[PDB]
RNA sequence: GCUGCAGUUAAAAAGCUCGUAGUUGGAUCUUGUGGAGGGUUCCCCGCCCCUUGCCUCUCGGCGCCGGCCCGAAGCGUUUACUUUGAAAAAAU
């Protein structure tokens, strides 16, 4: 559809509806339909950067996330021109849980999986933003003010795929987590 | 060191060496100040105001001072890329 | 074995500072070591520190200065009840004026000077000065 | 280090940080499963199974092309053995020692080494049996050693 | 030691010639290889430390040999890593 | 270096370094001499970098300038090769030579008549003149010397690498040392040929 | 000699190993913003998903205009620890 393809996220909203309409339209069009197979989102959002530019966010149901990773570049290329003047990235949405060891009340409902934990989700989110580099290293530094800056060593191949997205990816993570990240390319590759 | 008045006490305030960040006593005769001469750096002729350093006996006697004196001049001049 | 991780950690940075160094490598990275060194950094005895990440447990690297004289561990972990405090801190510190016994309380990990203002006793971990 | 020798040594495997596919590969999750099931018929046990995949087939390991271990895949079928191969290989060794010991009563060295391998069985058994992986009435004896290895 | 040396960023192989579990990140010292000699015209992929005989489906029926470490190949080139 | 090319090594001096074989350095190494070396040949001989030699020459020489008295920068050498070289050094530039055997106690006595209190030292070869180095650390003397690959560093603050196994490497290096101090302090500056040469800082060398 | 000892030669590590009790045991499961108390972020209500976890209700008050809202009732898997109360004969 074009309005009920965003459940659990509130179906009316102007910008989000205007994305969905022309999105599913491309998938229905015969121009590409041999790798597009009528998937749907669950929400969307637009978030800026201090670079003075906007960038769009696409959420998915997450078992469907795997299929998006198949095409991921051709699709994003076409929608980079179709929605132009903004950057385009996929991401996934999880139903993160408070601890039973206590941040909200437990009833002995279930164990709480450690993939449904908080910290594992914030690691998994980073894996998708810079998916085509396939993160080589992670390092962290701690400041005298108790802040933290998270270095990410990326592969030294597939550089220009991410090099004009390099700053705009960092602003995404800020809005989702509350944390500051930097992206680097290392001295050497093994 | 301060008091109630903030009045400064201690007969001498000792000096604290550059690459070890520790203080050298009244008797300690392997601790050396080492004066490097600056130049104008337009003609390469001596010009007055010196760079002065200080090194403790502990790093001297083990043979680590050579690196420390090099690094001190490496964070300033004259050393570019060694 | 490596029964107590924190107890093996401090001896490295103690040994390293004596010889004259300013970078170290301490493993295997417990969360307990992080919040310890955070408190120890605020007061100013060490500089900023970098946590390397591995899947195994991580590794941590520290930048330090000669301001530190010695940080020790006290094991096993005894309780304090804010009248036992004065007896502990006398034996373990060079002076009343400075030195910082660390401990953990239900209000988190902190120095002894802070715990006295929150009225929280707890389990003692180490010290430094 | 070593648990019945004085030695110390490193030879442990070291895995990369990465863990993609990586890219270059084939045989979707499902393909790997049927490739495994054939091997277990032939008497190839889980340790051997991963080797024979890693050496000649395109896998790095069967934990990044599946969401499960090699053993859990076999266990979900019901085709897993009734005791771990680890325990089996200990018991497998000690019977031949006892044969050699009956044939030669003057090999005190063998008698000594048997005490180690014997006690190492009992320790291992006390892991599994507390975890409800063995019956809480099972014991190790000469008789039960003979029958359980056959 | 000069007792001041960096440990954050190491040299490409003058401080990565060390033992593999004494490095900052643990790396293998092994690699795969894409082969395809003639004795068996097929694009086979094989691990460097074979540990077992790799068989051939052509005229030949042997490709490798497991020694005390890497594996001695044969009279067939076929080489790559690739990447790792 | 510091100043862009009015102190940096010229094309001329490179020939002199290579003709005197300064670049070559002995088989055995120390762990304080690792950085100064670049690499080995296909044979036992390890090739000192000449860029790294040149930077160490400068602040060494600049420290000899930094004193306001040139009569108390006491140079010392006791090897036969380093006798003739130092004698011209401290004759040309105001300094005090101590040639041959040291005769210990001359930096800690009040009864000896050769007692002196200098500020700096400039020594050839730590392992011939180990005696003055030990006594330097009893009366707070800064110290400079010429190290080789196999000469250890201990009671020295700065090194000036060299081949210095008894060669033209010795006399050339003492000449260059005296050249630099005059470019900063003296009126010899112009940095185009000085009248005095390194052809009399070289060894006596018993003649026919 | 718990705080606080010592065991190469001064008094002193079982010849050696296995082993139950006892003692001891790796890493890993949440952070930012307005008001209030204190600085120039940081430590009683709330907000992103959570915020003293829930409901279900019904009996006895508080409301607002039959209808609707929120305190008390079961509790957050269990302990150690720590903090606050209660209860502790006099003399010393």
């Amino acid at each position: 559809s074009a309005k009920i393809v965003k459940p659990n996220g509130e179906k009316p909203d102007e910008f989000e509806s205007g994305i969905s309409q022309a999105l599913l339209e491309l998938e229905m069009n015969s121009d590409l339909k041999a790798q597009l197979r009528e998937l749907n989102i669950t929400a969307a959002k637009e978030i800026e950067v201090g670079g003075g530019r906007k960038a769009i966010i696409i959420f998915v149901p997450v078992p469907q996330l795997k299929s998006f990773q198949k095409i991921q570049v051709r699709l994003v290329r076409e929608l980079e021109k179709k929605f132009s003047g903004k950057h385009v990235v996929f991401i996934a949405q999880r139903r993160i849980l408070p601890k039973p060891t206590r941040k909200s009340r437990t009833k002995n409902k279930q164990k709480r999986p450690r993939s449904r934990t908080l910290t594992a989700v914030h690691d998994a989110i980073l894996e998708d933003l810079v998916f085509p580099s396939e993160i080589v290293g992670k390092r962290i530094r701690v400041k005298l003010d108790g802040s933290r800056l998270i270095k990410v060593h990326l592969d030294k191949a597939q550089q220009n795929n991410v090099e004009h997205k390099v700053e705009t990816f960092s602003g995404v993570y800020k809005k989702l987590t509350g944390k500051d990240v930097n992206f680097e390319f290392p001295e050497f590759q093994l | 060191m301060q008091s109630n008045a903030g009045e400064f006490v201690d007969l001498y305030v000792p000096r604290k060496c550059s690459a070890s960040n520790r203080i050298i006593g009244a008797k300690d005769h392997a601790s050396i100040p080492m004066n490097v001469a600056e130049v104008d750096k337009v003609t390469g002729r001596f010009n007055g105001q010196s760079k002065t350093y200080a090194i403790c006996g502990a790093i001297r006697r083990m043979g680590e001072s050579d690196d420390s004196i090099l690094r001190l001049a490496k964070s300033h001049g004259i050393v570019s890329q060694n | 074995v490596r029964m107590n991780v924190l107890a093996d950690a401090l001896k490295s940075i103690n040994n390293a500072e004596k010889r004259g160094k300013r970078q170290v490598l301490i493993r295997p990275c417990s969360k307990v070591i992080v919040r310890f060194l955070t408190v120890m950094m605020k007061h100013g005895y060490i500089g900023e520190f970098e946590i390397i990440d591995d899947h195994r447990a991580g590794k941590i690297v520290v930048n330090l200065t000669g301001r530190l004289n010695k940080c020790g561990v006290i094991s096993p972990r005894f309780d304090v009840q804010l009248k036992d405090l004065e007896k502990w801190q006398n034996n373990l510190l060079p002076s009343r004026q400075f030195g910082f016994i660390v401990l953990t309380t239900s209000a988190g990990i902190m120095d002894h000077e802070e715990a006295r203002r929150k009225h929280t006793g707890g389990k003692i971990l180490g010290f430094f000065f | 280090g070593r648990m019945h020798a004085p030695g110390k040594g490193l030879s442990q495997s070291a895995l990369p940080y990465r863990r993609s596919v990586p890219t270059w590969l084939k045989l979707t999750s499902d393909d790997v499963k049927e490739q495994i099931y054939k091997l277990a018929k032939k008497g190839l046990t889980p340790s051997q199974i991963g080797v024979i995949l890693r050496d000649s087939h395109g896998v790095a390991q069967v934990r990044f092309v599946t969401g499960n271990k090699i053993l859990r895949i076999l266990k979900s079928k019901g085709l897993a053995p009734d005791l771990p191969e680890d325990l089996y290989h200990l018991i497998k060794k000690a019977v031949a020692v006892r044969k050699h010991l009956e044939r030669n009563r003057k090999d005190k060295d063998a008698k000594f080494r048997l005490i180690l391998i014997e006690s190492r069985i009992h320790r291992l058994a006390r892991y599994y049996k507390t975890k409800r992986v063995l019956p809480p009435n099972w014991k190790y004896e000469s008789s039960t050693a003979s029958a359980l290895v056959a | 030691m000069p007792l001041a040396k960096d440990l954050l960023h190491p040299s490409p192989e003058e401080e990565k010639r060390k033992h593999k579990k004494k490095r900052l990140v643990q790396s293998p010292n092994s690699y795969f290889m894409d082969v395809k000699c003639p004795g068996c015209y097929k694009i086979t992929t094989v691990f460097s430390h074979a540990q077992t005989v790799v068989l051939c489906v052509g005229c030949s029926t042997v490709l490798c040999q497991p020694t005390g470490g890497k594996a001695r190949l044969t009279e067939g080139c076929s080489f790559r890593r690739k990447q790792h | 270096s510091g100043a862009l090319d009015v102190l940096q090594m010229k094309e001329e001096d490179v020939l002199k370094f290579l003709a005197a074989g300064t670049h070559l350095g002995g088989t055995n190494l120390d762990f304080q001499m690792e950085q100064y070396i670049y690499k080995r040949k296909s044979d036992g001989i390890y090739i000192i970098n000449l860029k790294r030699t040149w930077e160490k020459l400068l602040l060494a020489a600049r420290a000899i300038v930094a004193i306001e008295n040139p009569a108390d920068v006491s140079v010392i050498s006791s090897r036969n090769t380093g006798q003739r070289a130092v004698l011209k050094f401290a004759a040309a530039t105001g300094a005090t030579p101590i040639a041959g055997r040291f005769t210990p106690g001359t930096f800690t006595n009040q009864i000896q008549a050769a007692f002196r209190e200098p500020r700096l030292l400039v020594v050839t070869d730590p392992r011939a003149d180990h005696q003055p180095l030990t006594e330097a650390s009893y009366v707070n003397l800064p110290t400079i010397a010429l190290c080789n690959t196999d000469s250890p560093l201990r009671y020295v603050d700065i090194a000036i690498p060299c081949n210095n196994k008894g060669a033209h490497s010795v006399g050339l290096m003492w000449w260059m040392l005296a050249r630099e101090v005059l470019r900063m302090r003296g009126t010899i500056s112009r940095e185009h040929p000085w009248e005095v040469m390194p052809d009399l800082y070289f060894y006596r060398d018993p003649e026919e």
